[PDB]
């Protein structure tokens, strides 16, 4: 059972990793279009 | 027996670098003086190429 | 200043020339220096050229002339056994103009021809060449030549009264070549793969995206597919070379072998390199020049396949051209066209009824190679959603040893039901329903791993483990296949059914043994399993006589009880 | 004690190279006190205007002004910015800039054959 | 032919000339500088302008400041006398010793010599390290990453190949190019005392570039590596060894200048020419014309925040022959070195192994010992899951086959193995597992070797 929280855990943070940081590559690239125009 | 290999490598680690010394400034002098005397015709090369 | 002009300015990859007045949208034009470009922008007083190469090489003043071709492609005698780039060119001319070829007459003055129609065959390079009437060309053969040996410029014939034809032709790559229909997907692209043929087939004239990470294994389906698929002519665009992946193919597949004749693979290939010093033009117009290629072989009456290696290294490369052209960056800042076009290539994909009848066809795969593992824009996103077909590559599987390392759960053919009258026709009437009672069998096990990843193995009853202990065979013994065994590195259509139905047997027996009290430790060590387990390298059918070795077996475990 | 050798040798041939340098830079620095100085010097402005530039004017020390107003004359003329040895040209208004001088094309010698000199020296 | 400096803004310089143009990629320098300060032409603007990018920092640039065309690009000072000597990423020297007295003058972008064959990496390159040697063979002519993170000993790694690589009885002469990009002085220190203490020097060209060098200079540095490998390889016929540590921090400078250039990012903030970029240099490896010498490359691959699928990292991988992928996972278990034995491949390691080359055994032997270790890697799950009693003992095999494996064919004492020695371990290991277990070996080498 806290097997489920271990490694399960591992499992939230690759899911969060993988996007504010993405989302971010991204409000700033659109930025990035008019922001370079 | 490394009181007798200590001092061994000491007393070859200073002869033969001691004699590197004696052949590394005779091959320096040896590199100089092959120079010095065909020496003017380096600077005509040099000067010829300038000028034009 | 209608076919030449002068550079006006050059630095940001655009050069931009004064005059070419007659130059048209996506032509190539050639610097003086060598270089060749695409016409990208037409403007009142300038046009503005992509560099396929260095621009220190061009400067203010230098000469530009056009070439005439959209970026074009020469289309005669002399493509096969050829290495070219990005924009057709000896790895300078196209076809040679020195080389003689025996042209043999199949049409009399008088005759009534139009565009695809067959004036004439060259056998160049066995292969046999059809000489064809350009598209949009019809009218009377008023002239024509007798069998005899001619080069590439000679006229051989001439129409309406004078439009002069040569062996070759010329055709701008960034056009699908024309074609009267398109037919409906109907017969199996044989890859002698089980797990492509059985589960995520492709059509003949399909389109079926290759998609995952770095060094999954991508590359290698394709070459296997070549090296053993049921087309004749292979039109391979190894694109995303570097480091030294273009010397790799360089001196290396001239070397290898078709294992069908037991002669060169590149006597039945086209190679199209894109290497890193190449210009974004050339590797963006690669994709065009082999599609031309491939429909024109196709128009034979061949069954040819286009593997473009990859399409994700062709959208950076015209996402530099965009942004040097100051077009509006969007989604990670590629221009906005992309989409529309990538889907015009993958629509040039397909079976036809060539023009005069016969029947050819040009199946793709295309390269996936997301940034990282992302797996969205480019070429992935915009990829899977054309293709019809989609054989993952699972790093974890191949790992695991896990060979071909093909995941069955998150592949897709939308062409299983298009091919399954083939397979049930010509190799077995249950082709189908053997490949979806294992492919529920994989689905069945993923479930319970992940309940198991919870509650533990300890709880598991009989029933539960015999499906896992099956479904490792079916992991094992079927979906890992040895691409470097000399016998498993193809498996035949024949095979690969004889291999399903030993595994779906022995899992039917499997089951009615534990109905019947068997002990799963039983049946999980009985001896037919180890002989099942190396089935995979017997290249004699002694592999379907283990049902009956399988059948017996049980007994005498019905037998003990 | 064998890198122990290389770099006395290095030191040494070095210092020759060095010695080279020195006397090929006094003999430039030396040559405008002495004949045929007039004839390198108008030679210089020729290719200034003779290259790539359009025509228009040049300049130098005023002691070649005394040997630099043939083709002043010309339409061009002549004007110390410190020149040393050498001429600077004017292409046009938009300056363009081409000078000719024989301490920079030295520099450019020395790098362009420094092993045919090495060459005369020991080999 | 001089011009004048209109605009600056961060690394960008615009300059003006009103007689002659400098072509793109020319070098220009900028007058009236303590420090040489090169400007690398990069566009013709129109009306005279041309659009260059700094070598060095711009503070105290004025605005019609002068600025000369040297006439040509930048480049290396070739000769076989680059061997002995430690240099900067721009080939100026760090050793107290003059300056390289060149042979030729090449240019580094890659132009140069057209070196390369195309023919497939082939013959064994001993590393003299049993976790490569052994299990994931370095050939000659392959691009075979190490693949790291931060904190974790592939420095050392890249030093003790340096130090001990060689070309077993090869007619040709063998020599090793060390580049190290935006190192510390205290690293740059350790790394020249090294060459020079081992006579490892005597065999090799070394470029170091520190962290506060020019950016400019970082991404010229694997170049000049590069051109002097395949200058050595080609025209005097050697084995050559390139260890270029570390790409990632390339890619951090090379990421630096993209946005003073006006690109619209991409993905994490990186140059949308990433790959193309990179390209360039993974592209330059493998067999040499007349098949004499060879460049073979050994890039170290840190993983930005350990994580594997960073842009930088992952386009790299397609560059490689063999890549060793370390963990700090593992280096946490104090297994050293800490290579995880599940994410380590050889793309032409079939081309270097077998009967005539390594032993017959070796592909069924390293097929087995990477099936077992993946299946008792994944096993420490299942023990985790459920308890180590609830285990089946053929599993237990197989966990304890996983411990096997790296405490005795990972883990070396610093000890050069043969390959015989290395297969040797493997089958003593294997002996751990049934024999009836043995899946992907052959009855032929279990009778044979077992
Ligand atoms: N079918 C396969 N069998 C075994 N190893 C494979 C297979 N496919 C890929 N690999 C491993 O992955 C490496 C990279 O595969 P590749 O197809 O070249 O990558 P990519 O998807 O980037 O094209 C291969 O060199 C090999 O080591």
């Amino acid at each position: 059972i806290p097997g489920i929280r271990a490694q399960i855990r591992f499992i939230q943070q690759v899911l969060e990793q993988r996007e504010r940081e993405d989302t971010f590559r991204l409000k700033r690239i659109k930025g990035k279009i008019e922001a370079r125009e | 027996l490394e009181a007798q290999y200590r001092e061994r490598e000491r007393a070859e680690t200073e002869a033969l670098l001691a004699r590197y010394r004696e052949r590394a400034e005779a091959e320096a002098k040896a590199v100089r003086e092959k120079a010095m005397a065909r020496l003017d015709e380096a600077v005509a090369l040099v000067l010829k190429e300038v000028l034009p | 200043m209608i076919q030449g002009v002068i550079q006006k300015i050059a630095g940001p990859a655009v050069i931009a020339k004064g005059m070419l007045g007659a130059r048209m949208y996506d032509i190539c034009k050639v610097g003086e220096e060598g270089l060749v470009g695409e016409i990208i922008r037409l403007d009142g007083d300038t046009a503005f050229v992509q560099v396929y190469e260095d621009t220190s090489g061009l400067k203010v003043g230098e000469p530009v002339v056009s070439t005439g071709l959209p970026l074009a492609v020469e289309l005669g005698p002399g493509m096969l056994n050829g290495i070219y780039d990005g924009i057709q060119r000896p790895l300078v001319h196209a076809l040679d103009r020195e080389k003689k070829w025996a042209w043999t007459p199949m049409v009399k003055p008088g005759d009534e021809v139009r565009g695809g129609m067959v004036l004439g065959t060259v056998p160049e390079f066995g292969f046999t060449h059809k000489i064809l009437v350009p598209p949009d060309v019809r009218g009377r053969v008023k002239e024509v030549k007798p069998a005899g040996e001619y080069t590439v410029e000679e006229p051989v014939v001439v129409l309406e009264d004078g439009t002069e034809l040569k062996m070759y032709h010329t055709w701008p790559v960034r056009r699908a070549r024309p074609v009267q229909r398109k037919l409906d997907p109907n017969t199996p692209f044989l890859t002698g793969m089980r797990i492509l043929d059985v589960l995520f087939p492709v059509a003949m004239g399909g389109t079926a995206a290759i998609p995952g990470p770095f060094g999954s294994g991508k590359t290698v389906t394709q070459q296997s597919l070549a090296k053993w698929s049921n087309a004749d002519v292979v039109v391979y665009v190894g694109c995303g070379e570097r480091g030294n992946e273009m010397t790799d193919v360089l001196v290396e597949f001239p070397e290898l072998t078709d294992p069908k004749t037991g002669g060169p693979l590149m006597h039945r290939t086209v190679l199209i390199a894109n290497t890193s010093n190449m210009p974004v033009a050339a590797r963006e117009a690669s994709i065009y020049v082999g599609v031309t290629i491939a429909e024109y072989f196709r128009d034979q009456g061949f069954s040819v396949a286009l593997m473009a290696d990859s399409t994700s290294r062709w959208a950076e490369a015209l996402r530099e051209i965009s942004s040097r052209l100051e077009e509006m960056p969007a989604e990670e800042g590629y221009p906005p066209y992309l989409a529309a076009r990538l889907a015009a290539f993958y629509e040039r994909a397909g079976k036809v009824i060539t023009l005069g009848g016969e029947e050819g066809a040009v199946t793709i795969v295309g390269a996936v190679s997301p940034p990282g593992g992302d797996m969205s824009e480019p070429v992935t996103q915009s990829t899977l959603r054309i293709v019809g077909a989609f054989w993952r590559l699972d790093a974890s599987l191949a790992f695991r040893r896990h060979f071909p390392a093909i995941n069955w759960n998150g592949s897709y053919s939308l062409f299983t039901s298009a091919l399954d009258p083939w397979y049930r026709e010509n190799v077995a009437e249950d082709y189908p329903e053997l490949r979806d009672a294992i492919s529920e069998l994989l689905q069945r096990e993923a479930g319970l791993q992940e309940i198991v990843q919870l509650v533990g193995p300890d709880a598991l009853q009989d029933a539960e483990r015999l499906v896992i202990e099956v479904g490792r065979i079916i992991r094992e013994d079927f979906l890992q296949q040895n691409a470097y065994h000399e016998v498993d590195a193809y498996c035949s259509m024949k095979k690969a059914y004889g291999i399903m139905k030993m595994i779906l047997a022995f899992y039917k027996e499997a089951e009615a043994a534990i109905k019947r009290g068997v002990s799963i430790d039983e049946i999980l060590q009985l001896p037919v399993l180890e002989r099942i387990g190396r089935a995979r390298y017997v290249s004699e059918e002694e592999f379907p006589a283990y049902f009956e070795e399988a059948m017996k077996e049980i007994q005498g475990a019905f037998k003990a009880l | 004690g064998e890198l122990l050798v290389a770099t006395a040798r290095t030191q040494a041939r070095g210092e020759v190279l060095e010695e080279v340098r020195r006397r090929v830079r006094e003999a430039l620095e030396a040559l405008p006190q002495k004949p045929e100085w007039p004839e390198v010097v108008r030679k210089l402005a020729l290719e200034a205007l003779e290259a790539l530039p359009g025509a228009k004017a040049l300049v130098a020390n005023p002691e070649d002004l005394p040997h630099l107003e043939a083709m002043a004359r010309e339409r061009g003329v002549e004007l110390e910015p410190a020149l040393r040895l050498g001429v600077r040209a004017v292409g046009a208004e938009g300056k363009t800039q081409v000078e000719n001088s024989l301490l920079a094309r030295m520099d450019r010698a020395w790098d362009a054959m420094s092993s045919k000199v090495a060459q005369a020296l020991w080999g | 032919e001089y011009t004048g400096i209109t605009y600056i803004s961060g690394p960008l310089l615009f300059v003006e000339n009103a007689k002659d143009l400098a072509y793109g990629a020319i070098v220009d320098i900028k007058d009236g500088t303590g420090r040489v300060r090169g400007g690398q032409v990069i566009e013709v603007s129109e009306e005279y302008a041309v659009i260059q990018v700094f070598e060095e920092t711009t503070g105290l640039d004025l605005a019609t400041t002068s600025v000369s065309l040297v006439e040509d690009v930048a480049r290396l000072g070739v000769s076989k006398e680059m061997l002995g000597r430690r240099f900067n990423g721009i080939g100026k020297p760090i050793d107290g010793l003059p300056p390289i007295t060149p042979e030729k003058r090449l240019p580094i972008t890659g132009l140069p010599l057209n070196p390369v064959a195309r023919r497939k990496p082939e013959q064994f390159i001993q590393t003299g390290i049993s976790t490569i040697d052994v299990m994931n063979t370095l050939v000659r002519g392959q691009k075979l990453p190490i693949f790291s993170g931060s904190g974790l000993p592939a420095n050392e790694i890249a030093a003790q190949i340096a130090r001990q690589a060689t070309v077993r009885p090869k007619e040709e002469p063998f020599a090793v190019v060390f580049a190290a990009m935006g190192i510390t002085q205290r690293e740059l220190s350790y790394f020249i005392q090294e060459f020079e203490r081992t006579g490892a020097l005597s065999r090799s060209v070394l470029f170091l570039n520190k962290a506060d060098d020019p950016t400019i200079e970082r991404i010229l540095t694997p170049r000049m590596a590069l051109t002097v490998a395949e200058y050595l390889a080609f025209e005097h016929d050697y084995h050559v060894l390139v260890i270029l540590t570390d790409m990632t921090n390339y890619c951090e400078a090379l990421r630096e200048i993209g946005a003073a250039r006006e690109e619209i990012p991409g993905r994490r903030g990186y140059p949308g020419y990433m790959y193309t970029d990179l390209a360039t240099i993974y592209e330059r490896a493998g067999v040499v014309e007349g098949k004499k010498g060879s460049v073979t490359q050994i890039p170290i691959l840190s993983m930005p925040d350990d994580d594997r699928t960073h842009p930088i990292p992952d386009l790299t991988g397609y560059i490689t022959e063999g890549q060793i992928q370390l963990s700090r996972e593992l280096h946490r278990k104090g297994i050293y070195p800490p290579i995880d034995p599940l994410p380590s491949l050889s793309r032409l390691m079939n081309n270097g192994v077998g009967k005539g080359k390594t032993r017959e055994d070796h592909k069924q032997v390293s097929d087995q010992l990477y099936s077992a270790y993946a299946n008792g890697v994944d096993i420490r799950k299942l023990v985790a899951i459920i308890g180590e009693d609830a285990l089946t003992e053929n599993d237990r095999r197989y966990l304890q086959f996983a411990d096997a494996f790296e405490r005795f064919f990972i883990n070396q004492g610093q000890q050069n193995r043969s390959i015989e020695e290395s297969l040797q371990i493997a089958w003593a290991l294997l002996s751990m597992l049934p024999q009836g277990e043995l899946k992907r070996i052959s009855k032929d080498h279990i009778g044979k070797y077992y």
